[PDB]
């Protein structure tokens, strides 16, 4: 799949995603989905569209929107992580489980990530999901030169 | 079925739990899902859950490392807390138990405050003075009892408002008190800290009231070596005094590190299980952050594994089990590059064992427990879930339950793989390749077909067609059984337009029509069978179209020329019984194209069959 990510449609994105999410393949799944993105726009015009206010009329939102398919795709595979794994503990009898490594590979994938409209997407769905957990403890400064330009316009934002 | 009553129900509550994950859903508690079960059997294993969730309810950094985790100072420390706690509970429903004769029996007449339970509670185990006591007594009883299983039950007000009916007596201890009352972490300043520990060292170091020892270096953490044995002589009440004693960053201390090593390292399993009591040293290990090595230990109780395998569980799925990263390890390490004070788990053996119990004859629920696999490869690459699933298709030969059988009308009902990966064509190519490699053709081809793999369908058919092609196709046969699978394979074949590469595919529908000419041969249909083989221009019959015919045999799949020697003698035969029914001219040159064909062509059993059909042409002259 990775050797035809630039091709692939979104019909066959999904359904593969989906396929590899019930094989439980969380990490594969979400490597996927950002090699994807990283394909149909190698030029980062979707970068310079956000970095740029998004002006309405202009045609890079198409290389934005062939990315928010794939970053949507990966919130669903991280909510059927969760889901999946509702109950489970962590640890048993000292070591780590099965469930839990698979936590930590899925996540690995997404903090070894370079793709920046990709983080400022995270940062986005962390705020709505509710994870000031997350949030809060990245560290960065990126996500408050994120915040500093999104403060003055949304009460939740600025609180952050 | 090969689970017990409780290993049953663990596999549905994990069913859940993937489902939940299959259909993307909130991703539950796994801890509580266990729990379920546990509450269904004795105390023993419930009161163990307990523990498991209150060990692993601390606060974690999302998407971090296991490793990490438990490496940082800050989440060791919340785990002695959480135990501290643990302990303290525990002790209070003993104190429960010993007053009331049932937990529902205090419940109805209300549970009394601490205070009050801690004095009905002094009532029984000292029913009479112990004439060494100091301090007076308070109510009735001695100060210092009150204080310890005050605090021995968490309710550190409850003692300090002992202190406050005792001011006079208990001299400076109240401002020391109360200043471990306020700080956190129950630690106190180090220049107070420093003041009361000296005194008792002057002066106080072997005391005639136990108690007093007791509470002065609970709260100055110290005389770590001293056990208190003559209060603390349950062994909750030890692990309970000494992490009230360990501390953080040179004589009289000592640290987690230290004492989780030298707890099982000098007093091991034999220690602790003298009494063939498993649980007790389970919860020494496990409240004292050791939680691979009490999952090990716990795995090898035979009575016991399906607890161990799940608390496994639940420290993987919260990324704070310790995996083994070499396979080939055993169950239990510390690995090379690693401190010494912390051991790993070989997560990915453990669940290999407890599978292979079941997995014979209840394969869907071992699938289930495969699935924490998921994340996880091996050496070669291979998927382990997807391993795992290969090799327990290969033993159980559950193809139609596991894969999806995919019936002879063209539909694949789906399998119990389906619910985890939609990408199920490798492992159907696994399986159905060693199969393969087991002379297992019949199979082989069913299980390719189910993956809409035509190359290889159509190869092994070539393969189970040309033995049979020139045989007697009779009720129940292999012939039967074999053409008649081929035609519901070229049916759905052709009704979904599937072909593979000519080469494969045209020797495929070549043996069809052979094998149709080979029955209307035996059944006496000589006219119908004629016919066919005219139009397959396979033999030559007019001497023009010897030279092609020649030419083309020379690149014709091996299982067609195999079968050429009863083709020319079954056309011969045809064509010599037509003759003893202008005409006659006509079956005579066909007769001879057949001849120089065949003297032409180097092919099987050429002898006898060149001389058979040279003397079948003379009887017609």
């Amino acid at each position: 799949f990775e050797q035809v990510a630039g091709s692939l449609t979104p019909a066959n994105l999904t359904t593969a995603v989906e396929q590899m999410i019930s094989l439980k393949y969380y990490a594969g799944a979400i490597q996927l989905c950002l090699t994807v993105a990283q394909q149909k726009d190698r030029g980062n015009t979707a970068l310079s569209w956000v970095n740029d206010g998004k002006p309405a009329n202009d045609s890079r939102k198409k290389a934005f929107d062939e990315r928010k398919i794939c970053y949507n795709l990966i919130h669903q595979v991280l909510d059927k992580l969760e889901s999946d794994f509702a109950g489970e503990p962590e640890l048993v009898d000292g070591r780590p489980t099965l469930a839990a490594t698979k936590r930590m590979e899925a996540y690995n994938v997404v903090n070894d990530s370079s793709d920046e409209v990709f983080h400022f997407d995270m940062y986005e769905w962390y705020i709505e999901k509710g994870w000031t957990d997350r949030i809060l403890s990245i560290d960065s400064p990126h996500v408050i030169t994120y915040l500093q330009r999104l403060a003055e316009t949304d009460f939740r934002h600025a609180e952050l | 079925s090969s689970l017990d009553n409780i290993e049953m129900a663990y596999a549905r509550q994990i069913y859940i739990y993937n489902e939940k994950i299959v259909n993307g859903h909130l991703q539950p508690n796994l801890v509580d899902l266990c729990a379920s079960v546990a509450e269904l059997d004795d105390k023993s294993i419930s009161d163990m859950w307990t523990m498991v969730k209150q060990m692993t309810d601390v606060l974690l950094t999302p998407a971090t490392d296991a490793l990490k985790n438990r490496s940082s100072v800050e989440v060791r420390m919340e785990f002695v807390r959480q135990a501290l706690a643990y302990l303290e509970q525990s002790y209070k429903n003993y104190t429960l138990v010993t007053v009331f004769g049932n937990l529902h029996q205090a419940q109805l007449g209300g549970v009394p405050g601490t205070y009050q339970l801690v004095r009905s509670f002094l009532n029984i185990k000292l029913p009479a003075p112990l004439p060494g006591l100091q301090d007076g007594e308070v109510e009735g009883h001695p100060v210092w009892a009150l204080i310890y299983y005050c605090m021995r039950c968490g309710d550190l007000l409850a003692a300090s408002q002992v202190v406050n009916r005792a001011q006079h007596q208990l001299g400076e201890f109240k401002t020391w008190f109360q200043e471990y009352m306020n700080s956190k972490d129950r630690r106190l300043s180090p220049a107070t800290e420093n003041k009361l520990r000296l005194h008792y060292r002057r002066a106080l170091r072997n005391n005639t009231d136990p108690y007093k020892r007791a509470v002065y270096c609970i709260i100055g953490r110290c005389d770590v070596t001293d056990n208190q044995s003559e209060v603390a002589d349950k062994t909750e009440d030890y692990l309970w005094l000494k992490l009230n004693q360990v501390c953080f960053d040179p004589q009289d201390r000592l640290t987690l590190s230290q004492f989780q090593k030298q707890l099982l390292e000098d007093y091991g399993e034999s220690h602790f299980t003298v009494n063939q009591q498993p649980f007790l040293y389970f919860q020494v290990l496990f409240l004292t952050a050791q939680f691979e090595a009490a999952v090990a230990f716990l795995f090898r109780m035979e009575r016991l594994r399906c607890h161990a395998v799940h608390v496994a569980l639940v420290l993987f799925e919260l990324k704070l089990l310790l995996k083994s990263s070499g396979q080939s390890a055993q169950l239990l390490s510390h690995e090379p590059g690693d401190p010494p004070c912390l051991r790993r788990l070989n997560f990915v053996r453990l669940l290999m064992l407890y599978t292979r119990k079941f997995e014979s004859t209840d394969p869907r629920e071992a699938l289930q427990y495969f699935y924490f696999l998921r994340d996880e490869k091996d050496s070669q690459g291979e998927n382990m879930f997807l391993r795992c699933v290969s090799e327990l298709v290969i033993e159980s030969r559950e193809f139609d339950m596991i894969l999806g059988k995919l019936e002879n009308d063209g539909s694949r009902k789906p399998g119990v793989i389906d619910k985890f990966t939609s990408d199920t064509k490798p492992i159907i190519n696994k399986v159905a390749s060693v199969a393969e490699n087991k002379g297992l053709f019949e199979e082989a081809a069913k299980l390719y077909d189910l993956a809409k793999n035509a190359d290889k369908v159509l190869e092994l058919m070539n393969k189970l067609l040309s033995p049979v092609v020139p045989q007697i196709s009779a009720p129940q046969s292999n012939k039967e059984r074999l053409k008649n699978m081929a035609l519901s394979i070229a049916e759905r074949y052709r009704a979904q337009g599937i072909s593979a590469n000519k080469f494969v595919d045209s020797t495929f529908y070549l043996l069809l029509d052979l094998i149709t000419f080979f029955d209307e041969y035996h059944s006496g249909h000589i006219d119908r069978a004629f016919d066919i083989i005219e139009r397959l221009k396979l033999v030559p019959l007019n001497q023009e179209s010897v030279e092609e015919r020649v030419a083309a045999f020379r690149n014709f799949s091996d299982e067609i020329r195999h079968n050429l020697s009863e083709v020319l003698l079954a056309t011969m035969n045809i064509l010599f019984t037509q003759f003893k029914r202008d005409r006659d001219s006509q079956l005579r040159s066909q007769a001879r194209t057949l001849i120089t064909f065949a003297g032409m062509i180097p092919y099987r059993t050429s002898g006898d069959t060149n001389a058979r059909l040279v003397q079948m042409e003379v009887l017609m002259n």
